[PDB]
């Protein structure tokens, strides 16, 4: 019934030392039949990346879309388009929806290729931004994810060690959730390099 | 330039005056009204002899009850074709009976004057449109761009008109046979047409009341064109 | 109501009931349940019967506009599709409909739609509709054979909507018989089921369970 | 000349050409003449053929059982000008219980056809309406041009020769309007009117087309061997 | 309607869909072909609420043979199934939503692959070597992931549907009238007449 | 939106607007349409003004409307191509609401009436296109070949030419075409569209395009090679 | 009214043209001469800017060449804010056709677009039309490498080498003097600059007044990569060609 | 919420004879427990010789016989004042019902007059249109209380000859107008003992060759 | 659809012999509050019709604007306003029910139930009803709400039937209507003692009365009843 739970899923991401990390689960669902454990949640427009959870036909159709804005944005801008402003363009595209909106949780994650900042966001369904320094979280075990990343997370890590805090902080969430899982994809971002790392969990 | 809609100082509609010029230059069609039927007859004229003249359509049926002849930009006439159908099927969906012929033509002069700057121009096309019903018996109207149609007992247009009308006006008495009408469709026809008359480029058709429309076959008219022959050399 | 139509060697059989109830009150017992569409196709009523009427006596004059046009008898698949896409246009709104769009042409032979205003469209060789399609069911399943003769046919349509006019409390009144041919339908009469009923039991020696 | 392009365009002595040209096409129309008394209205109008084939052109249309018009000119004007006085009426009945005046029945038709004299792209309406009728204050006759002027008469004529019955009219005045509760001389002397119109050809049976309306007589339009009586 | 399976063996995809159609209380019909040819080389099964199961089948097979005849050109099972889902995605916030759950076999001619795509009626698009909808999955699955392999042939693939059906026969409480079965490969479509 | 009365009649009762579409036609290149006895050719030219053309992508001048029917056209190749996607897209409506394939005469009809409908609605010029339309009707043997005109006027035709000196063409078909016994096979059909071409052509190279429709949607278009070697045959004979 | 104002400009002549697609094409006649030429593993587009100033800025100049999509490129020839309007239609076009089939648009499939919108603006609307003619370079799976052309009339057309702007009948000439079926991308280039050095109205062709582009799948394995030259880029194409 | 029906009761019937037909109806309006009017004509004479009652909920009976009415004038204008005949009528009112088929006329219509070969006609409508001719049919308030009574009266249903028990029916006889009257006043009466929104006078239009004629007659005020 | 904010009770009418009578009181409640006390609910029209509204006030208000209109409008190029071409009691009323009728249909009603009473140009009286459902009814004595259950009894004993009306005087009518006012006020919780009373006469024209109000009540039997059972006290 409610939208945001039927496919189930969860994406986070983190900020470290010169990097950022997002990570999401596998799991595509009709609520407690297990349909797909291929469906990434992850998504890139150049150098920025894009999480989406929620329902998944939305997920498709806003990774669908925002391609389709941000290679048009590329043809008249004659530039790749930056993770501040690309948050913009999630938040106004969401928020035209106001009174129909896409049941999704976006997650934001990108190196400034200018300034060579660490940049992160998140919203809600509506395109309410949270820009927060450490970590964003989203998805049907979000409070997991919370709990996790508010233990977990210190700030400065370094790329490897980056990797291993967001795992953890991905893998116990899902495993205390029925909804998430069925494997996972961790991306770290560097400013001229991005290492994409599947991780081995449990299939249930 | 100058208004689609405008008025000449005699006080005639420019466009419908030049549509009727278009009519006069279409191939020549008659209709005869007696009372065991009314006749249509049209001159087919076709522009070489590779085009297959049986898909020249210019008589066509509205209801079981009414049929029409066509002269002019034959192309025009088929929208009012559509509309007299329709008129004619939602007339008897609305009232469980066949419409009165009249009130078929009224429909279909209603669409005629409809144009401006809507259609952009008149139709080019005048219609003989036949029929019977219960009220009026067998009728035989003209349908004109101008909006008006008359009631006749007997009309041809097109480019062998006032000639045909002519000899229609001497020929045509109140006690005509069916018989007597479709003979004396395909001798004017024969006057006016610039080929020899045969049964590939003309076309006959009738309306009686017990048999509805029927437009007749090239074999059907073959005989009566040879009935034809054999009576004007009978004297 | 109870309402069939089955394709056999002959063409169609097409049999209805004549009830019509408003609750437990009967309203008619004399309701013609066979829209005659035009000389060549027939219709059944079931649901709603002015949306079955209305919409019906509608596809007879979409039907003759297509052979003004097309100067050709529309087929049976293009006659039902008509009246289906109709009604799925109206889908949601309330309409009421279960009928047989029932027809016999060159290309298609003996054909009958069964249509729906949820928007179905079946083709089939057995249809029955109505709260008493069960009981025609029956006797049309058991009885059933391509090869029954028109008189034989006529009778086992007759015979199924009797059953089900006995059982089901709200099919009754008398039977209207249809045969469908190539050259069009042929009506086979108005029968009462009162009057059938004894008649039936009697020739037949079923419903010994009735004491006549 | 050069302002008669259309209708939105006055000459430089301030005239309606367009309009002009529709008024033209009523001279040209049969002759149709109206009259009435205090107690009924008539109107007469001459039929015209195409030729000895054809069938003689309605002249008159029935508005309402109370009311209804003779035409002159584009006869397609005529029915949607009679169309819109149908509904006029019918509303007036259907809303308000109440039949539709004959001088507002005027107003009305006056007012649709000075919208067509005023705007770009349309044109004026191209035939002239004799309105007669019975409500509540007697009986009437209108007389309506294209160019809006609805007048108010007690007899009149329009149509080609319409001049020789307008005198008729004018000298009769004091005879016709005093032919109370008599409907057939009434009728005689709009026949007698008519007549004075005519060349060459004189009223036949075909030819003939008269309508009545009166105090206990709805609009009844008389055509054919009813009208041999007035031959 | 109720059952539609679908696998994508090593070189075809096997679609098998119910034949029963049930109105209320009766089973109408039990010889429906819950299926539409939309090119030579791609077939859709259907499932879901009556009318506009078939109405929206025809309506995508008319848009795919419209594609055909203006490119001369038969799209992808790829491109198709994505045409498909942008349909179905419109649809959940329409007026009216189109209530059709659909499985997409293709083959594709350019990559030599068989290619299945499952598409629910909310616009929910994945490729899987083998699918379902509403409880089928429920009862096949278990099976499927037992002995499926990807580089099994049309006959083995057959073989696991007979047993994915047997199951549903025994422990589904609806009777749905047996299957018809279609393969979808390289010389295109094709019916499997004895199951 | 523009409402403007492009196509009016004249004081002579013409419509120029509509004839000035028929001068676009006749400059167009040259189509031809030949009927045989279980087959119909649709034959058309190509100007060989423009050569470094590349003729994979280039429009081809025949355009299939369904599988079993085909559209040529002479006149104006935009134009031309509002009245193929229009067709194109009649001919799946139709397939879709009355479960079977256009007949010839039903999508000859349809074009015919749209091109009529530019001669009378405001804002809009008539197609400068005239369409020859041939297939064969669902299950039925018997060939058809149909053509349409800027006015909206449709016919049948068991042969016909349109375009640039379609009168010469049209000449050759008259006195070459017999009724009583058409071109009894695909060979002699084809044979005589090439040689109605040659009449008018030029050079027998790339300028002619033949395309054969056949029953039960067989539809080929033959290769520069095969009709190369049609070209060969009737000019030695010729020589004689 | 209106009326008396409207210069009708989707009519035809007496001789079956129509008069602003004509008057159009004669606009186009005096713009800036743009070539495409294909070859067997690249596309080649050049183009002459027109009368230039020593003042324009030239690096982050764009008149001629234009990019639709990653796959295709478009050569300008007539109003420059005309094709801006088109360019940016046909970008969303090929976008649309993604998000619809999640594959990269065909490139005669965008061709046929873009000239079915200038094909409406002479038949109705009573504007004028597109005084645009454009040379499409693009690749797709299906057809490969691709040359094609529009003009305001709406009519396209497949080409291996081509021209638009003006002098196209020398220029035209000269390419089908010179162009062969095998050709190479780097001979396609030196014909293309070769072609406009002959054909320019300017005194000598130079790097300013030049912009240039190449569709290669000389891109790392089974791809293609659209190169939009830079100023210096095309001054060093012209020297190892031997123009200057 | 406002409720845009309601219920004036009241009762008609119609009858059709061989070569006349009657329509009858109370005349009597009420809601709910209260009387309205004890005479509100209920059964209209619409021209052409054609009778009409639309019972119910009086607000649409009134709409309804008001567009029908229109009708018949419109199509004598538009038709060359042709005669309405009644099977016309019939369909037309169909359309004008199925018209507003998602917010209905509350109504039970019934027309009656005579069909183009002089006999006696009858039709029937429901509120959203569907429609059939009938011999004999009771509409509104008592329907329930008159019918099975006509079913017994009019068309002699469970009565046999005497002495052939059960074997030979009573034989259909034609019935006279004046044997018709008495069948419907006995049935209003009937129905006004055991009706409560059944009472205080009855109207009866009878529609001949002749023209329409009107009876009144009393009926119980309690 | 809306619910009736400020309101009007019964409105009570009958026939006589030479023409008719209507009367209303002066209220305008909130609900149980006894809001507005000046309130004139009886609006005639011309010099020959008297319309009488009960229900909503503020539609109350609307209807008497489209009446005003509507006189200037029937005025509008009408030289024989004032005489032959002047409104009548059934010109106005067939225009109100039409309203009604439309508004219901609009599932937007005007929530009110009128009388409209009044003499025509042949002296016929016209007494005709209509309410928010666009049901109308035409009797001898007619009355809204409360007046229906009680005055219609009373008025019904003057005139039963089509009959009494000419053996009807209008001192016997007048009287009548007056007894039945006092009846509501002692019975409806929703009226008030002063009323306004209408008489539309043939021969006497249109005799409007204001400020009118409910007199020789009956009281003081009240005194000797005590408790409500077996209190003697
Ligand atoms: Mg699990
Ligand atoms: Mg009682």
């Amino acid at each position: 019934s409610d939208p945001s739970s039927i496919n189930g899923g969860i994406v986070v991401a983190m900020t470290g030392k010169d990097c950022v990390a997002i990570a999401c689960d596998l799991r595509l669902g009709s609520q407690s039949l297990g349909v797909s454990n291929k469906f990434e949640k992850i998504f890139h427009y150049g150098h920025v990346f894009l999480g989406i959870t929620g329902l998944a036909t939305d997920v498709t159709t806003l990774n669908e879309m925002f391609r389709y804005k941000t290679n048009l944005y590329k043809l008249k801008e004659e530039r790749a388009i930056e993770p501040e402003t690309f948050t913009q363009l999630v938040s106004s595209s969401l928020y035209e929806r106001r009174f129909g909106p896409y049941f999704v949780g976006p997650v934001v994650a990108g190196i400034n290729s200018k300034s060579g900042k660490p940049f992160i966001a998140g919203f809600d369904l509506i395109g309410c931004i949270d820009e927060a320094k450490d970590f964003i979280v989203s998805g049907t075990a979000s409070d997991q994810l919370f709990g996790m990343c508010e233990s977990l997370y210190e700030p400065n890590l370094e790329p490897e060690d980056l990797f291993e805090t967001i795992s953890q902080a991905l893998l116990n969430a899902a495993d205390r959730d029925a909804l998430s899982g069925w494997g996972a994809v961790v991306y770290i971002i560097k400013k001229d390099e991005v290492v994409k790392r599947y991780l081995k969990m449990r299939q249930d | 330039d100058r208004g689609v809609s405008t008025f000449s100082p005699e006080g005639r509609l420019f466009q419908v005056e030049y549509s009727l010029e278009a009519i006069k230059l279409g191939s020549t069609a008659i209709g005869i009204a007696t009372k065991e039927g009314v006749v249509l007859g049209v001159e087919k004229r076709a522009t070489s002899p590779l085009l297959e003249s049986d898909s020249i359509e210019k008589i066509v049926e509205i209801d079981r009850h009414i049929g029409c002849a066509m002269s002019g930009l034959t192309a025009d006439a088929r929208s009012m074709i559509e509309h007299a159908r329709t008129a004619a099927v939602t007339h008897n969906l609305y009232y469980d009976e066949d419409i009165n012929v009249e009130s078929l033509t009224q429909s279909v002069c209603d669409l005629a004057l409809r144009f401006g700057e809507l259609m952009s121009r008149p139709f080019g096309v005048a219609l003989l449109i036949a029929g019977h019903d219960a009220d009026d018996g067998y009728q035989l109207f003209h349908a004109e761009p101008s909006g008006t149609f008359y009631r006749y007992n007997a009309k041809a247009i097109g480019s062998g008109s006032e000639g045909a009308q002519a000899e229609l006006l001497n020929e045509w008495h109140s006690s005509l046979t069916l018989k007597e009408a479709e003979l004396l469709v395909l001798k004017i026809l024969k006057q006016v047409m610039e080929e020899k008359l045969d049964e590939n480029n003309a076309q006959l058709s009738c309306i009686t009341k017990q048999d509805g429309f029927k437009i007749y076959d090239n074999e059907k008219t073959a005989e009566l064109i040879k009935e034809l022959k054999e009576k004007e050399a009978a004297e | 109501t109870t309402t069939l139509a089955f394709r056999f060697q002959g063409g169609i059989i097409v049999a209805v009931d004549s009830r019509a109830t408003a609750g437990n009150w009967v309203a008619s017992q004399t309701v013609k349940k066979v829209i005659e569409i035009n000389p060549f196709l027939l219709g059944t009523m079931a649901g709603g019967a002015v949306d079955c009427q209305f919409w019906e006596t509608w596809l007879g004059s979409q039907c003759r506009l297509h052979e003004l046009r097309e100067k050709e008898r529309i087929s049976v698949a293009a006659a039902s599709k008509i009246l289906s896409n109709l009604v799925y246009q109206y889908k949601g709104a309330g309409l009421s409909m279960g009928t047989m769009i029932c027809g016999y042409t060159r290309k298609e032979g003996p054909t009958i739609y069964y249509v729906d205003s949820d928007g179905t469209r079946l083709k089939g060789d057995i249809f029955c509709v109505g709260s008493g399609q069960t009981f025609a069911y029956g006797v049309l399943d058991s009885n059933y054979k391509w090869d029954l003769s028109v008189e034989d046919a006529l009778y086992l349509g007759k015979r199924s909507i009797l059953a089900a006019a006995h059982r089901d409390a709200y099919s009754g009144g008398s039977v209207n018989l249809y045969h469908v041919t190539e050259d069009g339908w042929i009506y086979h009469g108005n029968h009462d089921v009162g009057e059938l009923f004894w008649k039936v039991k009697e020739e037949e020696g079923s419903f010994n369970n009735v004491i006549g | 000349n050069n302002y008669d392009g259309d209708t939105v365009t006055f000459s430089p002595t301030g005239r309606l050409f367009q309009v002009e040209y529709a008024l033209e096409a009523i001279k040209q129309g049969s002759v149709t003449v109206g009259l009435r008394s205090n107690t009924h209205a008539v109107l007469v109008a001459l039929k015209r053929n195409a030729d000895e084939l054809s069938s003689y052109q309605k002249k008159i249309i029935k508005c309402d059982e109370h009311m209804g018009l003779s035409l002159a000119g584009l006869a397609p004007d005529a029915r949607v000008l009679s169309n819109y006085l149908r509904q006029q009426c019918n509303y007036s009945s259907l809303v308000f219980n109440r039949k539709l005046a004959v001088e507002r029945a005027g107003h009305l038709l006056c007012d649709k056809a000075q919208k067509n004299t005023q705007s770009y792209g349309g044109r004026p309406y191209g035939v002239g309406l004799l309105i007669i009728g019975y409500d509540k204050s007697g009986a009437h006759l209108l007389e309506f041009q294209p160019s809006g002027n609805v007048t108010e008469l007690y007899g009149t004529a329009i149509g080609a020769r319409s001049q020789g019955a307008k005198t008729y009219l004018e000298r009769t005045l004091d005879t016709f309007i005093k032919i109370d509760g008599n409907p057939d001389e009434l009728i005689k002397a709009g026949v007698e009117a008519i007549s004075q119109s005519l060349r060459d050809e004189s009223l036949t049976v075909d030819n003939l087309s008269i309508a009545i309306v009166g105090k206990d007589t709805p609009f009844t339009i008389y055509d054919g061997e009813a009208v041999a009586k007035y031959i | 309607m109720d059952i539609i399976l679908g696998i994508r063996v090593q070189d075809s995809v096997i679609l098998a869909s119910s034949k029963a159609v049930t109105r209320g209380i009766s089973v109408l019909k039990d010889s429906d072909d819950k299926t539409r040819q939309l090119s030579p080389h791609t077939l859709m099964s259907f499932a879901g609420e009556a009318g506009d199961t078939v109405q929206f089948a025809e309506y995508i097979q008319a848009n795919i043979q419209l594609y055909s005849i203006r490119e001369d050109y038969e799209l992808s099972p790829q491109a198709v199934s994505s045409f498909v889902r942008q349909e179905l995605a419109k649809s959940i916030r329409s007026r009216r939503p189109y209530q059709v759950n659909v499985l997409i076999g293709g083959y594709d001619k350019k990559k030599n692959k068989p290619e299945l795509y499952q598409i629910d009626y909310l616009g929910t698009k994945v490729e899987l070597p083998y699918g379902a909808h509403g409880y089928s999955g429920f009862y096949t699955f278990s099976l499927l992931d037992h002995h499926y392999r990807p580089d099994m042939t049309t006959e083995e693939g057959l073989d696991l549907l007979k047993l994915c059906v047997q199951e549903l026969e025994k422990r589904m409480p609806m009777d749905f009238k047996g299957v018809i079965v279609k393969i979808v490969d390289k010389d295109g479509i094709r019916q499997v007449d004895d199951f | 939106g523009y409402d403007r009365a492009l196509s009016i009649f004249s004081p002579d009762g013409h419509i120029f607007q509509v004839e000035y579409a028929l001068e676009a036609v006749k400059r167009g290149t040259c189509a031809v349409g030949v009927k045989g006895k279980n087959c119909v050719v649709l034959g058309c030219e190509r100007r060989s003004t423009l050569k470094l053309q590349d003729t994979r992508i280039t429009p081809s001048k025949v355009s299939k409307i369904d599988s079993h029917v085909v559209l040529s056209f002479s006149g104006l190749n935009a134009d031309s191509r509002i009245l193929i996607e229009k067709a194109r897209v009649e001919a799946q409506s139709h397939r879709l609401t009355l479960e079977d394939p256009v007949t010839v005469e039903y999508l000859t009809r349809y074009v015919a009436g749209v091109q009529q409908r530019y001669t009378q609605s405001g804002g809009v010029r008539p197609f400068g296109v005239s369409t020859l339309i041939a297939g064969f009707d669902p299950r039925d043997d018997e060939p058809k070949l149909y053509q349409t005109e800027p006015s909206g006027i449709y016919s049948s035709w068991s042969a016909q030419t349109i375009g640039r000196n379609s009168k010469t063409v049209r000449e050759f078909l008259e006195k070459n075409y017999d009724r009583k016994e058409p071109p009894a096979t695909v060979e002699e059909c084809v044979k005589l569209t090439v040689r109605s071409l040659l009449e008018v052509v030029q050079t027998g190279a790339k300028n002619i395009e033949i395309t054969v429709v056949k029953p039960d949607s067989d539809i080929v278009a033959l290769s520069s090679e095969e009709i190369n070697q049609y070209v060969t045959q009737i000019e030695q004979e010729k020589q004689e | 009214g209106s009326r008396r104002y409207d210069s009708r400009t989707t009519i035809f002549s007496p001789e079956g043209r129509l008069y602003q697609v004509e008057y159009a094409l004669e606009s186009i006649s005096h713009a800036g001469t743009a070539i495409g030429i294909m070859a067997s593993d690249g596309i080649v587009l050049a183009a002459e800017r027109k009368v230039t100033s020593t003042l324009l800025e030239q690096d982050t100049s764009t008149e001629k060449l234009y990019k639709l999509n990653d796959k295709i490129a478009v050569a300008v020839a007539g109003l420059t804010a005309d094709a801006e309007i088109l360019i940016n239609t046909a970008r969303i076009h090929a976008q649309n056709y993604l998000k619809t089939y999640n594959e990269d648009i065909p490139v005669e499939i965008l061709v046929r677009r873009l000239s079915d919108i200038k094909q409406g603006y002479t038949q109705h609307g009573g504007l004028r039309p597109f005084g645009v003619s454009f040379i499409y370079a693009g690749y797709d799976d299906r057809y490969g490498y691709q040359l094609y052309t529009s003009n305001p009339s709406g009519n396209y057309t497949g080409w291996k080498a081509i021209s638009v702007g003006a002098n196209t009948s020398a220029a035209q000439t000269l390419l089908q003097m010179d162009y062969k079926d095998d050709m190479k991308v780097d001979d396609a280039i030196e014909l293309a600059l070769k072609t406009l050095s002959k054909t320019t109205d300017s005194s000598a062709l130079t790097y300013d007044r030049l912009e240039f582009a190449t569709i290669r799948k000389g891109a790392n394995d089974g791809e293609v990569y659209q190169k939009i030259f830079k100023p210096q880029e095309i001054k060093d194409i012209l020297v190892k060609t031997g123009i200057t | 919420q406002f409720n845009p029906y309601g219920d004036n009761g009241g009762t008609i019937l119609g009858i059709a004879g061989e070569d006349f037909a009657v329509l009858a109806g109370d005349t009597r309006n009420i809601t709910d427990y209260s009387i309205n009017s004890r005479y509100e004509p209920k059964v209209f004479d619409c021209g052409d010789n054609i009778v009409m009652s639309a019972n119910g909920f009086a607000a649409d009976g009134d709409a309804l016989v008001k567009r029908f009415k229109n009708s018949v004038k419109w199509y004598h204008f538009d038709h060359n004042d042709k005669k309405l005949s009644i099977n016309s009528a019939a369909r037309n009112i169909q359309h004008l019902l199925y018209g507003k088929r998602f917010f209905p006329y509350y109504v039970h219509t019934i027309i009656a007059g005579l069909d183009e070969d002089g006999k006696g006609a009858v039709y029937s409508f429901d509120p959203v249109g569907s429609y059939e001719r009938e011999q004999c049919r009771a509409g509104g308030a008592a329907a329930s209380l008159i019918m099975p009574f006509l079913d017994n009266q009019v068309n002699f249903k469970n009565q046999y000859e005497p002495g052939t028990n059960g074997k030979v029916k009573k034989p259909l006889k034609y019935l006279s107008v004046e044997e018709v009257i008495k069948l419907v006043r006995d049935s209003f009466t009937s129905a006004t003992e055991r009706h409560i929104q059944v009472g205080d006078g009855l109207e009866i239009l009878i529609v001949t060759k002749d023209g329409v004629r009107k009876e009144f007659y009393e009926l119980k005020r309690d | 659809t809306q619910q009736p904010i400020v309101t009007g009770t019964s409105v009570i009418s009958m026939k006589y012999d030479n023409g008719v009578i209507i009367a209303a009181d002066n209220l305008g409640s909130y609900g149980s509050l006894l809001r507005f006390n000046g309130v004139e609910r009886l609006i005639p029209v011309g010099d020959n019709t008297v319309v009488g509204i009960s229900g909503d006030i503020s539609d109350m208000q609307h209807i008497e604007r489209l009446l005003k209109d509507l006189v200037t409008e029937n005025a509008y190029d009408n030289p024989l306003a004032d005489a032959e071409e002047a409104l009548e009691p059934s010109y106005i009323f067939e225009y109100l029910a039409t309203v009604m009728y439309q508004r219901r249909s609009k599932m937007n009603p005007l929530w009110n139930a009128i009388i409209v009473a009044g003499v025509q140009s042949n002296g016929d009286q016209f007494l005709r009803y209509v309410n928010l459902l666009g049901v109308t009814y035409s009797s001898p004595t007619l009355a809204t709400g409360f007046g229906a259950h009680m005055a219609n009894p009373l008025l019904r004993k003057v005139v039963d039937r089509e009959s009494d009306i000419p053996k009807t005087t209008v001192q016997v009518a007048e009287e009548a209507i007056v007894n039945a006012m006092r009846v509501l006020y002692y019975r409806d919780a929703r009226s008030s003692r002063n009323f306004s009373l209408a008489i539309i006469d043939k021969n006497t024209g249109l005799t409007f009365k204001k400020n009118l109000q409910v007199e020789n009540m009956k009281w003081d039997f009240a005194k000797d009843i005590k408790g409500y059972g077996t209190q003697k006290i």
